């Protein structure tokens, strides 16, 4: 069906590549 | 999407477009959660106040798209709807409480570099990511600005926005909000801007877990008042809160 | 005053104008609390960040005025300042905490149909009136709109606007500036539709409320600060008069 | 001096007249 | 158990006894749902009105028993309680709403012919079995009859039918909720039977005609008297509280 | 566990207890 | 009172005694500030660490007394407590910060040559009198000396100088606050004197050389031992808490 | 009583000093 591999993008996570703004999300998860 | 930017190719592989066959029209966004199921907002399918009450055969979905209009050979795919499932307690008469619906595709779609399902959150993921200040990502081909005409971007738009405290969300509107919703967007004193807008509904509000590196759909664009106005926030259907319903449908009709 | 209206004659008899002698300029608003005392915001008199530090002889006050420009025979009066008293803990270096000052007139002013003092709140009056949603009235000859010029949209006659007091949590979340209990904010919320706000030039003017218990007008606040004027999600801030009343009383008693 | 008579405007409260918007304030004191 | 009979050996392998260390006392019934978790009624552990508030070290559980007090070879086992988890919204002040609690055993218990876990209902099981007229089975070492002044030697068992909510509601002045259901025979149905004081925490089970497995649909919670015409025993609605049960086990299991 | 609800001394050895049939009969409307 | 002396008749007409009905016991001192109000220390009424939590009906006050035990006809008076008001921020958990409470008498007491209210300090009085070296007067029927195992027959009085805050602070490990002040003689000064257990609630008064009136500047609050070299008695700062006193009296007068 | 507070009937009101009040006065003189 498609679940065990959900949320991992073929052109990004799967190739160890980051998209242009995901770091912004990560930084927002660190309070302070 | 207001004040967002052009998405990168394959940046949102679970993105789905909901189209009206006739007259031709892009109605809403949606998301792919498996090879046979698509998640969207219930009001995209049923909203009597707008004289909207679609049947499976009135619509079609396009998957794997980047451009809002141009054809993308060997990339995009179309699917027919086998059945529509609207939350039984969807409140269209009042505040759009439980603005959620599932669509089962008549045939399974094949994943590729441009088509891939997003994850639905578990109780642990929701606890760790659904906190005020934490940013999510919203995507869609909806209006680029607040529009008042009865009847858009060339390529998929994306904008990252912070989740807002419930008390702040509540005091920002006179519409009765519920725990089945959450609002997101920058506050007047934060400077930055951005918001979803008409046409973006059904689109996903996603967050990338810093724990397992996966993207989870925490919300569904549901409603707002105007677009990107100071002191106003976009509201989203709370996916985790309604996951029991989602699983029940997929289990009973999958 | 933004989104307000022309005041009626004698509507705010305690209204006072603070003027700079040279170069001639209307600086701020202020209020008459007795025949010898005038209340205003401290920053109108002292604000180093704007290179402001006035002495008693640099200023004059005009009382009983309606028109912002023209002279009003047998109605308006002028007074000299005997002494300026700025709150000793007025925080001009940071957030304008305790933005309050008193000015003693060299000669007592005579009351008339156009000149009359406003009341200062007592414990009970403050408890009964200082509640979220309750509206007060702000008056002044300041900017009619948010202005970015160092020079503008000045009103012909005294402007007035009624605005509701806002919950402290909402006021705090509307700005990054550190607020204190010595201030309160007022104005409509984005979802209430109506508009209005004080603006640059209005400082020192009074935020008054009419007691439904004794029919008297009480000055609950002093226009102190804001960020822009009448913007959605932003609120005007006022010095909390009752909270600083012990200081006001002390000054008047010691130097009356 | 001038306090015992504070807050009562000569052209309004003193002659039993109401200004054009003061009722708006009164209505706001009723929750 | 009133109007029941002696249980057969190994007939209720998930049966658990909750004992008070000092003074020595058999407090309630309970059930084994895994090698580490035991289900029971909250009031057995916490009930301020009777000045009851037990901590882990005040109690012990006995599993695999048949004869209340005549030690059983290499059959029965004893376990210590590592942690007690009472529903955060358990309403002891009024109607015992959400009368449920979980107890984690210090060490896992070994299964045998006399010790085996019962199943918790799934969506479909509950829909198919939770119907008026359908009979469930209740077990326990509690009072053999309403007493205001004896107790069984061997585990007692009785089969009782589920009763329509309207009838349950009209049978008592106590406010009932959807987190509970009632069972028992009606005045003219002839047959009798009911749980009684001391039976709380014990399971109300039903055997699925669909997969041949026993499911615990309820937990003996309360009643007014025992086996009185017009009255019905009330049980904690297990399926309705399963979301909580699963959360506790997942969050604090291991 | 996947083995829940099946009693070693009954379901596991194709044996019925004395009253379980009473429950079954009650499940037939 | 330690190292004090017998008070003269009518010397402290605002003196009040706080008694526990049952079992019979003189709890603390207090002061008359009006015909209906009595000031005392909050801990006399509420102090959990000692399981003390008195209600209006458990107590009675005696006014106009000189001899602590032996009745005085047509002079002393008794009153019932209508309501007790303890400062909402009284800190019994740590340092007795804001150790103050007001008691409203059920019926007004009549003033006489032996019963008369003391004044509460005004801004100017506090400024002019609250200075180190300036002496105040403390009165009470408390212990005559630090005791760990007697009691005065007649009211005791002692004059003691206010001490610099830095010295008060460095004299104890307990966290002191601006809501208190200390008084007593320093080791080198030679003279002695201090309040002691049983004196709490009693007033620390000063006579204004400006208008000849007596003002209650403090309330006996606490100490460590009694009259120990190096230690000083601590008193509730009445002027700093006057805003509260006035509020209570105006709201519930 | 409030306007008459702090004035003892047997002392200030009869122009009589108590035995130690002088001690307080002398302490109010810086020296
Ligand atoms: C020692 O001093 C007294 C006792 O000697 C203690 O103070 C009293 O404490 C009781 C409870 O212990 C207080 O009663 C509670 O009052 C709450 C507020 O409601 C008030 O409403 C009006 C006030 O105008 C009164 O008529 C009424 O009596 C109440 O005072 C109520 O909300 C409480 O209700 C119940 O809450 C829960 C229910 O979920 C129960 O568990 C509680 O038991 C309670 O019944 C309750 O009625 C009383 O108000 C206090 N009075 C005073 C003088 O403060 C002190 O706590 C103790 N000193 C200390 C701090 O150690
Ligand atoms: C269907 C979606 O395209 C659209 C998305 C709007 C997102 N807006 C912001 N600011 N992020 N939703 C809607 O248009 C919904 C459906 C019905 C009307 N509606 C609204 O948002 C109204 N503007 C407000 C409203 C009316 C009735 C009930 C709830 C909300
Ligand atoms: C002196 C007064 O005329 C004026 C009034 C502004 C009222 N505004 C609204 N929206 N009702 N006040 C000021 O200009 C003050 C004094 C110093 C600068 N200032 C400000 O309001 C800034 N805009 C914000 C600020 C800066 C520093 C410290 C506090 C606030
Ligand atoms: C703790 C259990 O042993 C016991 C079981 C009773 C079962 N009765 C029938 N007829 N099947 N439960 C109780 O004793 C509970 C706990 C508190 C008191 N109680 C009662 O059932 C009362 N008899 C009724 C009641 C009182 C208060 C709140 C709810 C119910
Ligand atoms: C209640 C009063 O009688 C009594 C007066 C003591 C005066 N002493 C001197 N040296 N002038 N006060 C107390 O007994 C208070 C109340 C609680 C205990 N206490 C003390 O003074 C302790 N000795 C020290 C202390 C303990 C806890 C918090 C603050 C101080
Ligand atoms: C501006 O106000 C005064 C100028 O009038 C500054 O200080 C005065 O001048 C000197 C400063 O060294 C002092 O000796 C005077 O006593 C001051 N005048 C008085 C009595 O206020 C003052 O420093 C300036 N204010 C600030 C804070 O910038
Ligand atoms: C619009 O959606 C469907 C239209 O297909 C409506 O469904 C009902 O339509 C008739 C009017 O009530 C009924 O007679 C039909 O039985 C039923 N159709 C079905 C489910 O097969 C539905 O009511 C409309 N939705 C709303 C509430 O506006
Ligand atoms: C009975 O169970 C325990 C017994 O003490 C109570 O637990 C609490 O005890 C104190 C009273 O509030 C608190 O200081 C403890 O933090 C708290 N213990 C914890 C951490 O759970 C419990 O409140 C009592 N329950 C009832 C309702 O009587
Ligand atoms: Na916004
Ligand atoms: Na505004
Ligand atoms: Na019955
Ligand atoms: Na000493």
């Amino acid at each position: 069906s498609g679940e065990a591999d959900c949320g991992l993008r073929p052109l990004f996570e799967k190739k160890s590549l980051e998209d242009k703004t995901e770091r912004e999300l990560l930084e927002s998860y660190i309070d302070g | 999407i207001v004040e967002g930017s052009d998405a990168e190719i394959g940046m949102s592989p679970w993105q789905v477009m909901l189209f009206r066959k006739s007259p031709q029209e892009l109605l809403c966004g949606a998301s792919l959660i498996s090879d046979r199921w698509v998640l969207t907002a219930a009001h995209c399918l049923l909203y009597p106040p707008w004289d909207k009450n679609f049947t499976e055969n009135d619509l079609l979905v396009r998957i794997g798209k980047h451009s809002r209009t141009r054809y993308e050979r060997n990339i995009e795919k179309i699917s027919m709807l086998e059945k529509i499932y609207i939350h039984p307690r969807y409140n269209w008469r009042e505040n759009l409480d439980r603005d959620i619906a599932l669509m089962k595709l008549k045939k399974p779609v094949a994943f590729s570099d441009y088509i891939h399902p997003v994850c639905l959150p578990d109780r642990e993921t929701a606890a760790s990511l659904l906190q005020a200040g934490y940013k999510g990502r919203v995507t869609g081909w909806g209006n680029l600005k607040e529009t008042w005409t009865a009847n858009q971007p060339s390529v998929l738009q994306v904008v990252n926005l912070p989740i807002v405290e419930r008390p702040v969300c509540k005091d920002s509107t006179r519409i009765r909000i519920t725990d089945n919703m959450f609002c997101a967007g920058y506050k007047p004193d934060e400077g930055k801007r951005g918001d979803a807008c008409e046409g973006d509904s059904g689109g996903p509000f996603v967050m990338k877990s810093p724990f397992n590196n996966r993207w989870y759909q925490m919300g569904i664009v549901s409603w707002g008042e105007g677009c990107d106005r100071d002191g106003k926030y976009g509201f989203y259907t709370h996916v985790f809160r309604l996951k029991k319903w989602i699983q029940k449908v997929i289990d009973q009709f999958g």
